[PDB]
RNA sequence: CCCGGCGAGGGGAGUGAAAAAGAACCUGAAACCGUGUACGUACAAGCAGUGGGAGCACGCUUAGGCGUGUGACUGCGUACC
RNA sequence: GUGAAGAGGGAAACAACCCAGACCGCCAGCUAAGGUCCCAAAGUCAUGGUUAAGUGGGAAACGCGGAAGAUGUAACGGGGCUAAACCAUGCACCGAAGCUGCGGCAGCGACGCUUAUGCGUUGUUGGGUAGGGGAGCGUUCUGUAAGCCUGCGAAGGUGUGCUGUGAGGCAUGCUGGAGGUAUCAGAAGUGCGAAUGCUGACAUAAGUAACGAUAAAGCGGGUGAAAAGCCC
RNA sequence: GAACUCGCUGUGAAGAUGCAGUGUACCCGCGGCAAGACGGAAA
């Protein structure tokens, strides 16, 4: 079990074609602050859903 | 009157820096480090800190107007292989071949 | 209206005005040569041939250029045999223009 | 070649080629194999053959008037001021002096002015009536040369 | 006295490259294919040559005839009826006639039919 | 002067309304097959799709001829387990007259896309009325 | 001077004729990997070429169907020693 | 006789079967074997008979039978044909690089211009392995050469255009930034596509295996831009 | 070696991914199954 051919760069860029990404897209805007997040997730300063938290 | 910003020999591969710098093509200035600064891959941290030193050359080195830019300049180069050896089984001298990397961004605001 | 003729051993049907392709002749840059050799007519009603070389048509040729084509190459190529050959020809040619049918 | 009579590698064992001295011609810093001698390249000419293109140069420099005769070519002095400036009378600069016997004056100043060269009756050769254009006898030279051909 | 090779072989492999242009990868960048490639291409191109003359007779054929059919003739008569109506037109001119005037070609095809029999 | 090439999208080519009831099979397939090749036209490029559109109408009342009601049995594979696909005629004709004529057209035209495109242009029914009537046809007298 | 980690790598100014001479430093082709632009391909079968050839893009003649790239489709064609 | 040392067309395809010896180009025409229903270029052509079985489209001795072929119809090439099969005659056509005319180049014979031999021309030849013979291109160095070009830009690299039947030459866009060298001759370590050739770089499988005994980590705090591994 | 790398009938330096004909098949991946491979090995 052994390639006895040389692969060209349209197999491999045809290989590699499902290997992208995409955008998150999911950045919301905090109401207190005014700064993006990801949804569900929490703000650098430390605020989620509007609400204040520890923010050590 | 445009932006140059290019890194070389970066700890990383040729082949994964690519499928990060085909994200922001085309994209604005202002939403790409919102795209890059939560992206989950390393070579996002490099190319972020290639982004904002290019809008630190549009704002020290060029007059202003930061905001209007857009990305129109972006490829990723490989670079010198950094040869080691590496041991196996049956005594054979196995050589390894590093990546280096030569991400030149430029970006201007036309 | 066209015009049917032979000259270089292949026939042409070629209308008055348009500059057409011909065979190399031993013509001079400043000569006008006549064909009386014609084979077709056009008009609204044509004058077709029983006998070809109809008498009341004339061809007024000129000749503006004469030059070698393009440059073509020819491989003679034997596989495992040990041979191969390679050469390249450019052929003769004369443009010349019609003006004027004799109907 | 500095080398040893060791096998780079030996004939089983490995997949690679052929290796019977690391002192290969086909290798890399390897022996040349048609290597060359150090050879005299020098090769025999007949006297009569010589002699007889010196006659056939000299019936040709004499048609083709190159060949001009003074009545007496000296000079006072060893000064090239002297020696060119007499040059400069008769306007030739690319000459070839052949005259009689050595002259203390005349050979001692020859070698400042590369186009201009002073010989012997007896050191003629055959490659400085080529490269030269017109050669300069002496009329006690013209005896001395159809004795030296003869 | 030792001669280097590095200015013949790239300036020789100039001219091979520059009709190596335009071959689909390796015909067009290794030397090796590209070598056998330009050979092969001079073969194709040399047939072709004399297969110009046999598709193009091919195809005024199928015109003249695909032109007679709707005046009610066959090629094989139209041909004998040219050639015993003594008609020197080629078969260039019939298949370049039939694309402008069609009563011309009507009318050959009628001439045809007269000096037939 | 270079030989005439027609273009491909100024093709004038028309509609065309056949009955094939009552004829011989190959006979009048080999001519249909003949004319959604382009040959009949003067203006015909080998290269250039100049067939007509052809209409057959009431395939099923074909007059078949000799023996070939039981001689013809159409045999294909699918792709699969080794077993053939056996096909008697006079069930063919009793349960989809097209495809014969499908099979008959489809081998008298040249295999690549441009005799799958001519073979696009083959339009046979089975029943006398069908909706080609619109687009103006002109019946063929043959 | 700025960003970048009191990193690395650059941007700007300046020297230098030149920094497509920046210490990996003269000239820097190819195999190899990329980015921008014109075209073609997601119903199509084979040494991948060659002959014909539709459309698109760009300079020209101040049109005269000019030239280059792309090759829808089609005839033919089973690598080298 | 052919292949070996022959290209092309037909026999579905098929070195040795049949026709037929490729100097080159041409969107000219005429032919040999083989064909004129489509694929696939040309007759659904004329006349006289046979065939009922798709025999044609695989078969002896023997009285249309004798008769059993293979992944898939698959024993005409395929569709498909009652002539579009079989026997004979006639007329045209398709049909190769065969043949002719036009355009061009080279050699060998005989002349005539007449004499360092070039031709107004003349018929003819030009497939090719092993092998022989003749005429040519380019690179390094040297006499030519203290000559030519050149910082108004040398070698090298990189494209277009022109030209030569050829290896080549000519000028020019850009990079480069300091040597190259006309013609005539000589001296070769002289022309790469392979020798499981050698030295350096680079793809390929491909971001696939694997990340090292199966004693197992969890949490807080401090520096640091960033801590599952390090400081407590 | 290059591949834009399907299956059947026959041909064939002798079981064809490449030849003549026919048939199927949007493009490209992912994970297994090891029948095809001159891959170790079993005469």
């Amino acid at each position: 079990a052994v390639q006895q051919n040389k692969p060209t760069r349209s197999k491999r860029g045809m290989r590699r074609s499902h290997d992208a990404l995409t955008a998150v897209t999911s950045l919301s805007v905090d109401k207190t602050s005014g700064e993006k997040h990801l949804r569900h997730h929490i703000t650098a300063d430390g605020y989620y859903r509007g609400r204040k938290v520890i923010a050590k | 009157m445009e932006t140059i910003a290019k890194h070389r020999h970066a700890r990383s591969s040729a082949q994964k820096v690519r499928l990060v710098a085909d994200l922001i093509r085309g994209k604005k200035v202002s939403q790409a480090l919102d795209i890059l600064t939560y992206t989950n891959k390393k070579a996002a941290v490099l190319v972020k800190k290639v982004l904002e030193s290019a809008i630190a050359n549009a704002e020290h080195n060029d007059g202003a107007d930061i905001d209007d830019l857009k990305v129109t300049k972006i490829f990723v180069d490989e670079g010198p292989s950094m040869k080691r050896i590496m041991p196996r089984a049956k005594g054979r001298a196995d050589r390894i071949l590093k990546r280096t990397s030569h991400i030149t961004v430029v970006v201007s605001d036309r | 209206m066209y015009a049917v003729f032979q000259s270089g051993g292949k026939q042409h049907r070629v209308s008055e005005g348009q500059t057409v392709r011909l065979e190399k002749l031993d013509i001079a840059t400043g000569e006008t040569v006549e064909f009386a050799e014609v084979l077709m007519i056009a008009n609204g009603e044509e004058v077709k041939i029983g006998v070809p070389f109809v008498d009341g048509g004339v061809i007024k040729a000129e000749v503006v250029a004469h030059g070698r084509g393009e440059k073509v190459k020819i491989v003679k190529f034997r596989r495992r045999k040990h041979y191969r050959k390679q050469q390249g020809h450019r052929q003769w040619f004369t443009d010349v223009k019609i003006t004027g049918i004799s109907a | 070649v500095t080398g040893s009579g060791k096998k780079p590698w030996r004939q089983k064992g490995t997949g690679r080629a052929r290796s019977g001295s690391i002192k290969s011609p086909i290798w890399r810093s390897g022996g040349v194999t048609f290597a060359a001698r150090p050879q005299d390249h020098s090769q025999k000419v007949n006297k009569k053959m010589y002699r007889g293109a010196l006659k056939s140069i000299l019936s040709e420099l004499v048609r083709q008037d190159r060949l001009i005769v003074v009545e007496k070519f000296s000079v006072e002095a060893p000064k090239t001021k002297l020696l060119a400036q007499k040059l400069k009378d008769m306007a030739l600069e690319d000459v070839l002096i052949i005259t009689g016997e050595l002259d203390e004056n005349l050979f001692l100043a020859a070698r400042n002015l590369h186009k201009v060269d002073v010989r012997d009756a007896t050191g003629i050769d055959p490659v400085s009536l080529i490269a030269f254009d017109k050669v300069v006898m002496t009329a006690d030279a013209v005896k001395q040369v159809e004795e030296m051909l003869a | 006295a030792r001669v280097k090779r590095g200015v013949i072989a790239r300036a020789r492999h100039k001219k091979i490259l520059k009709q190596a242009k335009g071959y689909y990868g390796a015909r067009s960048r290794v030397y090796r294919v590209a070598f056998q490639a330009v050979i092969k291409a001079g073969q194709y191109a040399y047939r072709d040559r004399r297969q110009r003359k046999r598709q193009f007779r091919q195809l005024w054929i199928a015109r003249i005839n695909a032109a007679a059919r709707q005046n009610g003739i066959s090629y094989s008569k139209f041909i004998n009826g040219l050639k015993k109506a003594s008609v020197e037109i080629d078969r260039k001119i019939l298949a370049d006639i039939a694309v402008f005037d069609k009563v011309a070609f009507t009318a050959l095809v009628e001439k045809a039919k007269a000096a037939l029999a | 002067m270079k030989t005439f090439t027609a273009k491909p999208e100024t093709v004038k080519r028309d509609w065309y309304v056949v009955d094939a009831t009552g004829k011989t099979l190959g006979r009048l397939a080999t001519e249909l097959a003949r004319r959604l090749r382009g040959k009949h036209k003067a203006e015909y490029t080998p290269h250039v799709d100049t067939g007509d559109y052809i209409i057959v109408l009431n395939a099923d009342k074909v007059a078949v001829t000799g023996n070939k009601r039981t001689d013809k049995v159409y045999y294909h594979h699918t792709g699969h387990i080794g077993g053939i696909k056996q096909a008697t005629f006079e069930e063919m004709i009793a349960r989809r007259p097209e495809r014969v004529i499908e099979i008959a057209v489809k081998g008298m035209l040249p295999k690549g896309p441009l005799g799958r495109a001519m073979f696009r242009k083959l339009k046979v029914y089975a029943g006398n009325e069908h909706n080609h009537a619109a687009q103006q046809p002109q019946v063929l007298d043959i």
